[PDB]
């Protein structure tokens, strides 16, 4: 019968290791560098888009960063079409916390629900995993700022200072080498920006080829604004900070 | 070789080898002997046993009041093809007030017998049967392969060595076939054609099993004390 | 009897790629070209009308299709398979958009119902990739114009102008020369014809050659009058006759 | 749940010594519009089987169907199938009673009174009676309907226990039979003239008369009989 | 539904997808239960090629399926969760069934048989874990602890260990754990547990979790100086 | 039917009728009403004749598979429970029960628990159950004393289904008594209100509405 | 609306002796006014020394019959051929009963045999499977006319000794199988003699060590 | 790979062979048949002496009249179990008395070739049924993976089942007491085990018709261990 073409993406090897999480992975490793770090004040996501045309509608994109809720944003680094239906499902997941609690969703319950979804790939239905994983950024009145991330696993951590994607192990060591738990927002910026600048694959750092966002205590008093920065935003920053 | 991972593959000479495997487990199995004369019906089989502490295996399983049958294979498939008939039998009975033509019995099995062998993720039956019954047309002799053949017979027999008795049987035609209002003369003949199948080995008394249908008497099983008769 | 594929014939390789995916844009590459190039006032989409035997009538195979009166479509890849998309499309923009909020989708979400779909057949079980990347070009009230490309994996990327398929690379290098923020529909028309002259072998005419645009609203396209509000598809496929006009001028 | 439209009226029979016989008129009614004339109720099943079917007359066409398969049905592989493997006035019966009761049971049930006559292959008279409830019974005379309340009474007359049946003749039951019909053409105003009777016996096998009809029947006492008490002219 | 039998035996009698899914928790982080007189202790490595962790909400090591029983694993991080979600749901259904708080052993029961029901059901492989399960029955002042493997085997153990280097750490246990005297204090108990983590683990720094379990629903988590306390104190008894 | 069952100082006493109606027709008069389901586990009947013997019969089979399963007797609370959360589940489609399950584990003590159809569950000390409920309530709760003797609740047990079975027309037949103490129930005997009421009349002097 | 009940009439007797038990029935089958038959047996030999009736609907009664006569042939298939006692048959036809708890077969059941110890058995049945063990049962349309008869002469209810001041009962004893049939047939005419659904015939089924036997009476026709 | 339910060409069925296999690996289980009961007795194998052995459970309760050994994948063994004690408990619902022993067995059996692409593979666990019913007496039933079953006087299973069965060959007869079968089952057990069998590593337990289906303590135990190398050295 069929049994011939089955690959059986959720088996082990005998190494104790799970062949098609690991194959993921290796995929997510070629994709443009996504970055998160944490500061007292707020979070910022920073993310190097994939080798770019001059013809490419930049302000009208996304590939990268993704809104979840007003309090909550990924930054992704894999399949943007796998992404994006998790991102969905998350979404949904968060509307149905609202609608079921009338509060909004706490990060880690929505990160731990998406991450479960990921695990399941991996051990019963005989599915490819999804081929993704995602820097978590958001607030909420328990633990206040957050940053996690997750992988084809379904496993997830909370950081100070991540990346995800391409040359993690080089942009880890400098974000290892730069962070300071007093930082600020402001100085977080400029760290992110220059730790791609330096773990780039690109001869120099340009507005077109970023996505940018925060997620500060920004407006008025106690409530929390995202920001998902345009063009025009990110050339200034990064002038701002002397890279261009 | 490749061709006999499943039953649904054919071999490039027309062969269906699981099939032919499931035919060698009948062949591995302890011998059991058919067969009948125009007024009863009689099965005779050799009990195998573990060792010399454990039971020995029944082969004989009563399915309605005028039918039942013999093993020779892989038991539990006898159990679930034998569970069927009773059914069969049964809903015969409830239904229409009609005892089941051993020839219908013979017809069903084939059917849900070769269900198992067209489709894939089914194995199948690893057991072969010996069917007797008196109906309304007399007394009958079955023999049922997993291959899904049924086959009317005077006589026959299945399982290791079953080639002395069914030999045997193939002379005795005449003879037999003409022990009518006498239950213990085919028998006898019944127990003489099994022993044209033994080796290093004879019919003792929790050895040998015996059942018997008729005209005038039910499908009943004899063990123990009560085959001493006929040793 | 009965579907027993409920396994992925899509899979990760050791180096990470997703072999299927590589494959259906392998068949994509072999493909005739298409393009698509965004003005201020409008969208232009088209491709070669590549026939099979003269003996074919190729205005009965459309390669460029509506999906929604704002919205239009062309490819390239295995043809077959994006007359299903086309089918399934233009069923979603119902189901999914307009039969909830009394209007049509706008570009980039249908384009997103359609990505949705072909990363679906990435993954699920017992299926093989769509063969075909997609050129979407659309108006909506909010967005303006857009055009999008839709490949094989469910990506899609919004472009200035693009093409996909056998001579893409060379398009691709023609447009970055000739586009700017400044042209007017009629000049990307212009430009759309000149590029796909390079890539055309035989006869390069407006038989052979499918083009239609997302421009101005076409009130006499529209069937009935007397609902202010509604003032016509914003497609419009080019006649025949309305190619060759503008390749004489060429 | 249900209701009968066209309907057939009374089914009669009784047992003699070497045989059945069974009875019913060819009418379908609509209500009390006699809308059909001839409708044959009486479904004979191979030679030594008749089935005699009232109520409601899709439901009996219905059963006529289900009988012609299973005439069909069990010649399949039967290579007996006109000798000791036909169908039985008994299995027939208990099909037809397994049917009705499963029917009943889901409630939706064939809207009919059924009596299945025949004989045996062991010469035995078989009458057994099944309805839409799935109610069974057997006695030396059934009858459904008006037939139940006018016949059986005339028919016990003939036969009143078991002991009687070796004494009664064919020629005996069959008047007694025609007789009850006439009653029963009186005295019920959903019955007709014209009906079918059939015969299955031990050694003439099955008799199938068509197109009988009601005969010497007394109306001349009507002349003297005028008004309702005291008129006189 | 994927149906594929994908845990059946080999030709030796093995079940290779539950032997490979016993190398998962070999090569997971290193756990380790002690029982006292009077309490358990759960003791848990940590590996340290990852600073810049944030300690506040990565998922801690040791999980409460109820007030007064606690779970603890080595191997897939992802396939505990499922584990300790279904083990948190019985324990409730219990409460509300049999209005009484699940006994230790119950509760192993429960989570060994799910391990064991994905051995042997198509289209699904067998949990990458092994856990330690630790508590007291409600009611009861005698200590519980019991080890479950991919298998589905379980049993009660006087002190265990599971994850990476454990056959080292089951050596240490097995010549300093008494059967007769058991730690007959917390502070004795969780100090003969971080004694057993040092044959293993570097330096104790964020490298070792302790859990102390006492009796009625009495359990709390050590903060690294109380830990440290115990890590400096056995290195200075050490140099003789 | 009238059932009864009430704590006091000596552990449970349970008494019941054991007649069976069909309206007014005597469908029996000494028909069980009292199941024992293990060695310190009652429950009593009352409603639907086939629903009590059927359900609480099933309830027996359940309680066996716990001790099996977890190697230890089951308390009356969660066998209590197990009917309770059975005819929740039929709840409207139109089951008849009023049942007590008496008995006694070491962590409860001895225990009470009424469970009707309505799914009703209460723990308590004293309860009467069945058409001739009140009947029984009138008398047993006029006598009842926390200290009564074993010998003195027994016959209050006995006296109060009396009581109900003489002013009750759907009570009556005979009366069945156990005790239950942390040694688990004991019978006390079959006593047919034919001999028992003119016995208490006699030495009791009471019933003095009857003609003597 | 279409009704799934009718009422067949008829009414039946079960009494226990010490090593023999009687379930006798009258042969009458009724529906409203008229008789469908006069001979239409309505107690049954099921086999392993059990006889068992379902009085009431009839087509319940048959279904009912059938059930657990097929039930019996399971028994032996599954259980080794092993003897059903009468005690496990009544528990069975319990489930059979309590089965239909929701649309119940319209029938009053009782069913005779000998015990395990050869003591004759008596057990019987409401329509939802309701059982009770007893020497004595009459069930059907005549069941409150038989009844308290049976209380009288089968177990001396009201039954004094005679000069003992009503202090002293009647004391219980089983009755010969002579006394009990003669019992049966006077309950039975005294029941066609009130009762229009009951006359006909009276068949009653003896179960002894040896088997089941059969005795066949008259009864008034009209 | 190849399908669950494949025959091999000499027409057995591969993976119930693999079980087979497993079921050699497994720890020892020995059942004993008289006239006075049936005994059962079991290797317990802590595979480390910092677990506690009186939680390892291989004997089992089924219903008061039927008790259970097992050998091998013993974690496969707890939903043959749990339908075994269903199937006692339920039969004694419908019929109101106990269900046989064969017929229990049969039942257990029943589950066996339930496997297939209905559960992923055959069970990795051999079982010893022991019982008593008063139709056939104290019965010993040996239920295998294939779904076969098989009446014994006496039986070995589990990894010294070829030695130990010899011995029982020999040792039994149909006159055996109780008491001599206990004797025995330990006698067997301390020949065929790695460890020097004591009442910690071993486990005795018997069903009698009067009192059921009873787990010997380690103290009761014990002293029969004492009674056997007593025995021993006396002659
Ligand atoms: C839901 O409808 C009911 C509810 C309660 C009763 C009283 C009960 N009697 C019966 O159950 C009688 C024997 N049988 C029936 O009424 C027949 N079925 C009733 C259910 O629907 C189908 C027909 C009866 O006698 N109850 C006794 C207690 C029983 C006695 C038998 C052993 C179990 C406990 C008691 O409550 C007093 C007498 C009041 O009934 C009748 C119908
Ligand atoms: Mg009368």
């Amino acid at each position: 019968g069929s049994r011939r073409y089955d690959s059986r993406t959720t088996i082990f090897s005998p190494e104790g290791r799970l062949y098609q999480v690991e194959y993921a992975l290796e995929s997510i490793s070629h994709a443009g560098t996504a970055i998160g770090i944490m500061a007292s004040d707020g979070i910022v996501l920073a993310a190097e888009r994939k080798v770019t045309s001059t013809l490419l509608e930049q302000d009208t994109s996304t590939e990268k960063l993704y809104k979840l809720n007003d309090k909550i944003a990924v930054a992704v680094a894999g399949l943007t079409a796998d992404a994006e239906i998790l991102i969905n499902t998350a979404r949904i997941h968060a509307q149905n916390y609202l609608k079921t609690y009338n509060e909004d969703i706490p990060v880690e319950i929505l990160v731990r629900r998406l991450s479960d979804i990921k695990q399941g790939y991996t051990q019963h239905g005989g599915l490819r995993p999804f081929g993704v994983s995602f820097i978590y950024a958001g607030y909420d009145d328990r633990y206040g700022y957050q940053l996690y991330t997750s992988n084809p696993s379904g496993n997830y951590t909370g950081w100070k200072a991540i990346s995800v994607g391409a040359n993690t192990s080089a942009a880890q060591t400098l974000l290892q080498m730069d962070y300071k738990d007093d930082m600020k927002v402001d100085d977080a910026i400029e760290l992110a920006l220059k730790t791609l600048s330096k773990t780039t694959d690109s001869s120099a750092l340009t507005y077109d080829r970023l996505e940018f966002a925060t997620i500060r205590k920004g407006a008025n008093d106690g409530e929390v604004y995202q920001k998902i920065f345009k063009p025009q935003e990110i050339k200034d920053i990064l002038v701002k900070t002397g890279i261009t | 070789n490749n061709y006999d991972g499943d039953t649904v593959t054919f071999s490039p000479t027309g062969r269906l080898f699981q099939v032919e495997y499931a035919l060698e487990a009948i062949k591995q199995g302890s011998v059991t002997v058919g067969l009948r004369s125009n007024t009863h019906a009689v099965l005779v089989a050799l009990k195998r046993n573990a060792d010399e502490l454990s039971s020995y295996q029944k082969k004989i399983i009563k399915c309605d009041e005028h039918m039942g049958l013999s093993l020779a294979g892989l038991a539990p498939d006898a159990r679930v093809l034998s569970n069927y008939l009773r059914q069969q039998c049964n809903y015969s009975s409830l239904v229409f007030n009609r005892k089941l033509a051993v020839e219908r019995a013979g017809h069903l099995l084939c059917d849900k017998a070769q269900k198992n062998t067209q489709s894939y993720g089914g194995r199948p039956y690893g057991v072969g049967l010996l069917i007797i019954g008196y109906d309304k047309s007399g007394a009958h002799l079955l023999e049922f392969q997993p291959s899904g053949n049924v086959t009317e017979l005077y006589g026959t027999a299945i399982g290791a060595r079953s080639q002395g008795a069914k030999t045997y049987l193939e002379r005795t035609l005449d003879t037999f076939i003409k022990i009518d209002g006498n239950p213990d003369e085919l028998i006898k003949a019944g127990v003489e054609a099994i022993s044209q199948s033994l080796r290093d080995e004879s019919l003792t008394v929790d050895n040998l099993s015996i059942a018997i249908v008729g005209k005038d008497t039910p499908f009943t099983i004899y063990d123990g004390e009560a085959v001493a008769k006929y040793i | 009897m009965t579907d027993r594929y409920s396994f992925s014939l899509t899979t990760f390789s050791p180096s990470g790629k997703l072999g299927q995916i590589d494959y259906a844009l392998t068949a994509v590459k072999q493909g005739v070209t298409s393009l698509g190039i965004k003005a201020t006032n409008g969208v232009v989409i088209a491709t070669e009308k590549k026939s099979s035997s003269p003996l074919a009538m190729s205005e009965t195979l459309s390669k460029v299709s509506l999906l929604t009166p704002d919205i239009g479509a062309v490819y390239s890849g295995m043809g077959p398979d994006y007359r299903v998309l086309v089918d399934k499309s233009r069923k979603v923009a119902h189901t999914s958009y307009k039969r909830i909020y009394g209007e049509y989708p706008p570009t980039k979400l249908l384009v997103s119902e359609v990505a949705k779909i072909m990363q679906e057949a990435t993954q699920s079980g017992g299926v093989r990739p769509f063969g075909v990347s997609l050129l979407i070009a659309g108006h909506d009230e909010f967005n303006g114009f857009s055009l999008y490309q839709v490949d094989p994996s469910g990506s899609y990327f919004p472009w200035k102008a693009t093409a996909i398929g056998k001579g893409s690379v060379a398009a691709k290098t023609f447009l970055e020369k000739r586009w700017n923020d400044e042209l007017e529909l009629e000049d990307a028309i212009h430009i759309a014809l000149l590029t796909l002259k390079e890539s055309v072998e035989g006869e390069f005419n407006g038989d052979t050659i499918e083009l239609a645009i997302i421009g101005d609203e076409n009130p006499d396209l529209l069937g009935y009058t007397g609902i202010p509000t509604d003032k016509g598809p914003r497609f419009r496929k080019l006649t025949s006759q309305e190619i060759n006009d503008r390749l004489e001028a060429l | 749940t249900q209701q009968p439209i066209v309907t057939g009226t009374s089914v009669i029979s009784m047992k003699y010594d070497n045989g059945v016989i069974i009875a019913a008129d060819n009418l379908g009614s609509y209500g009390s519009l006699l809308r059909f004339n001839g409708v044959e109720r009486l479904i004979p099943v191979g030679d030594n089987t008749v089935v005699g079917i009232s109520g409601d007359i899709s439901d009996m066409q219905h059963i006529e169907r289900l009988l012609k398969d299973l005439v069909t049905e069990n010649a399949y592989d039967n290579p007996l199938a006109d000798a000791e493997e036909a169908l039985e006035p008994s299995y027939i019966f208990e099909y037809l009673a397994t049917v009705m009761y499963q029917r009943r049971s889901k409630m939706n049930p064939l809207w009919n009174a059924i009596i299945v006559a025949g004989v045996q292959s062991n010469g035995d008279q078989f009458l057994r009676y099944v309805n839409l409830l799935g109610v069974t019974y057997s006695s030396p005379t059934l009858a459904t309907g008006f037939g139940a309340h006018m016949a059986n009474p005339l028919l016990r007359k003939v036969v009143d226990r078991e002991s009687d049946i070796p004494k009664t003749t064919v020629q005996v039951a069959e008047e007694a039979i025609v007789n009850a019909m006439r009653v029963l053409y009186y005295r019920d105003a959903r019955s007709s003239r014209n009906f079918s009777l059939a015969i299955i016996d031990k050694n003439t096998g099955l008799t199938f008369k068509k197109n009988l009809q009601v005969e010497n029947m007394k109306w001349d006492f009507a002349k003297d009989i005028k008004g309702y008490g005291t008129q006189k002219i | 539904g994927y149906d594929r039998a994908l845990s059946i035996f080999s030709p030796d009698g093995h079940i290779f997808q539950v032997e490979y899914a016993l190398e998962a928790v070999k090569r997971g982080t290193c756990a380790v239960g002690v029982k006292g007189k009077n309490c358990v202790v759960l003791g848990c490595e940590r590996r340290s090629t990852l600073k810049l962790q944030d300690t506040r909400i990565t998922p801690s090591k040791v999980s409460k399926i109820d007030s007064h029983v606690v779970l603890s694993f080595s191997g897939l991080n992802a396939d505990s969760r499922i584990l300790i979600e279904k083990a948190r749901v019985e324990a409730q259904s219990h409460r509300l069934t049999l209005e009484d708080p699940v006994t230790v052993e119950y509760l192993t029961r429960y989570v060994a048989g799910v391990q064991q029901r994905y051995t042997q059901s198509g289209g699904v492989r067998p949990f990458g874990v092994s856990t330690l399960i630790a508590g007291f029955d409600p009611r009861d002042d005698e200590p519980k602890l019991y080890q479950t493997e991919p298998s589905g085997i379980y049993s009660s153990w006087s002190a265990q260990t599971i994850g990476r280097n454990s056959k080292t750490v089951r050596e240490f246990l097995e010549k300093n754990y008494d059967r007769k005297e058991p730690p007959a204090t917390v502070e004795e108990c969780v100090k003969l547990t971080v004694r057993s983590l040092l044959e293993v683990v570097q330096t104790g720094a964020k490298n070792i979790e302790i859990t102390v379990v006492k009796p009625d629903s009495d359990i709390v988590a050590l903060s690294s100086e109380e830990i440290n306390q115990y890590v400096t104190q056995i290195e200075q008894e050490k140099q003789e | 039917t009238t059932t009864l069952a009430f704590r006091f100082q000596g552990g449970i006493i349970v008494a019941v009728d054991s007649r069976a109606t069909a309206g007014n027709w005597v469908a029996s008069q000494t028909v069980k009403k009292v199941i024992e389901i293990n060695p310190f586990l009652l429950g009593t009947m009352a409603g639907g004749a086939a629903d009590c013997q059927f359900w609480e019969t099933w309830l027996g089979s359940q309680c066996r598979l716990h001790e099996l399963r977890e190697k230890e007797r089951i308390s009356v609370a969660a066998a209590s429970k197990i009917l309770s959360n059975l005819v929740y589940q039929y709840k409207g489609a139109g089951l008849s029960m009023g049942t007590m399950i008496c008995g006694y584990t070491r962590k409860e003590g001895p225990t009470i628990y009424y469970v009707d159809s309505d799914g009703t569950r209460l723990k308590g000390d004293i309860f009467c159950v069945g058409s001739g409920q009140t009947f029984a309530y009138g008398v047993l709760d006029s006598n009842y004393k926390w200290d009564l003797s074993v010998e003195d609740a027994l016959y209050l047990g006995k006296r109060s289904i009396l009581a109900a079975a003489h002013r009750d027309a759907y009570s009556g037949g005979s009366v069945n008594l156990y005790h239950v103490t942390e040694d688990g129930w004991i019978y006390h005997g079959n006593h047919d209100v034919g001999e028992l009421f003119w016995k208490v009349k006699e030495e009791e002097g009471s019933f003095n509405n009857v003609i003597g | 609306q279409f009704n799934p009940y009718g009422d067949n009439g008829g009414t039946i007797l079960g009494i226990a002796g010490e090593d023999f038990a009687v379930l006798a029935g009258d042969t009458r089958n009724i529906t409203d006014y008229s008789i469908n038959s006069r001979y239409e047996p309505k107690v049954f030999d099921c086999g392993d020394n059990i006889v068992m009736s379902a009085n009431g609907f009839a087509a319940d009664g048959d279904a009912l019959v059938k059930r657990f006569k097929n039930s019996v042939k399971w028994y032996h298939f599954d259980h080794n051929d092993k003897k059903l006692s009468i005690n496990s048959a009544a528990r069975n036809i319990q489930h059979l009963l309590y089965g239909k708890r929701f649309f119940p077969y319209y029938v009053h059941t009782i069913i005779a045999g000998l015990d395990e110890d050869g003591k004759g058995a008596v057990y019987s049945f409401d329509p939802v499977g309701s059982y009770e063990r007893e020497q004595c049962r009459a069930g059907g349309a005549a069941a409150s006319l038989i009844m308290p008869f049976l209380d009288n002469q089968v177990n001396f209810k009201n039954q004094y000794e005679p000069g003992t001041n009503g202090k002293v009962k009647k004391p219980l004893k089983y009755l010969s199988v002579e006394e009990v049939i003669k019992l049966v047939r006077d309950s039975f005419t005294s029941a066609t003699e009130r009762h229009i659904q009951v006359g006909d015939g009276l068949e009653i089924l003896i179960v002894t060590k040896d088997g089941v036997r059969k005795e066949f009476y008259e009864l008034k026709r009209d | 790979d190849r399908g669950v339910s494949t025959f091999s060409p000499e027409g057995r069925l591969f993976q119930v062979e693999y079980s087979l296999e497993a079921i050699k690996l497994g720890s020892t289980a020995i059942g004993i048949a008289t006239k006075e009961g049936v005994v059962l007795g079991v290797e317990k194998r802590a595979t480390s002496p910092l677990l506690e052995s009186d939680s390892i459970e291989k004997i089992v309760e089924i219903d008061r009249h039927i008790g259970c050994a097992m050998s091998g994948l013993t974690a496969d063994a707890r939903s043959m179990i749990e339908h075994a004690r269903t199937a006692a408990v339920t039969h004694n619902l419908y019929y109101d008395e106990d269900i046989n022993v064969e017929s229990l067995t049969q039942s257990v059996c029943d589950l066996a070739l339930r496997f297939g692409e209905l559960m992923s593979r055959p069970f990795g666990v051999a079982l010893l049924i022991a019982g008593h019913d008063a139709d056939d007496g104290y019965q010993l039933f040996h239920a295998e993976p294939s779904g076969t079953f098989y009446r014994y006087n006496a039986k070995a299973i589990g990894s010294g089942s070829e030695g130990a069965q010899a011995e029982l060959l020999n040792e039994w007869h149909s006159s055996l007491t109780l008491k001599e079968a206990e004797l025995l089952v330990l006698k067997i057990l301390k020949q065929v085990m790695e460890e020097k069998l004591d009442e910690n590593n071993a486990q005795l337990s018997c069903i009698t018709k009067q009192d059921g289906f009873k787990i010997y303590d380690n103290e009761k135990t014990a002293e029969l261990i004492k009674e056997l190398k007593e025995k021993e050295a006396a002659e």
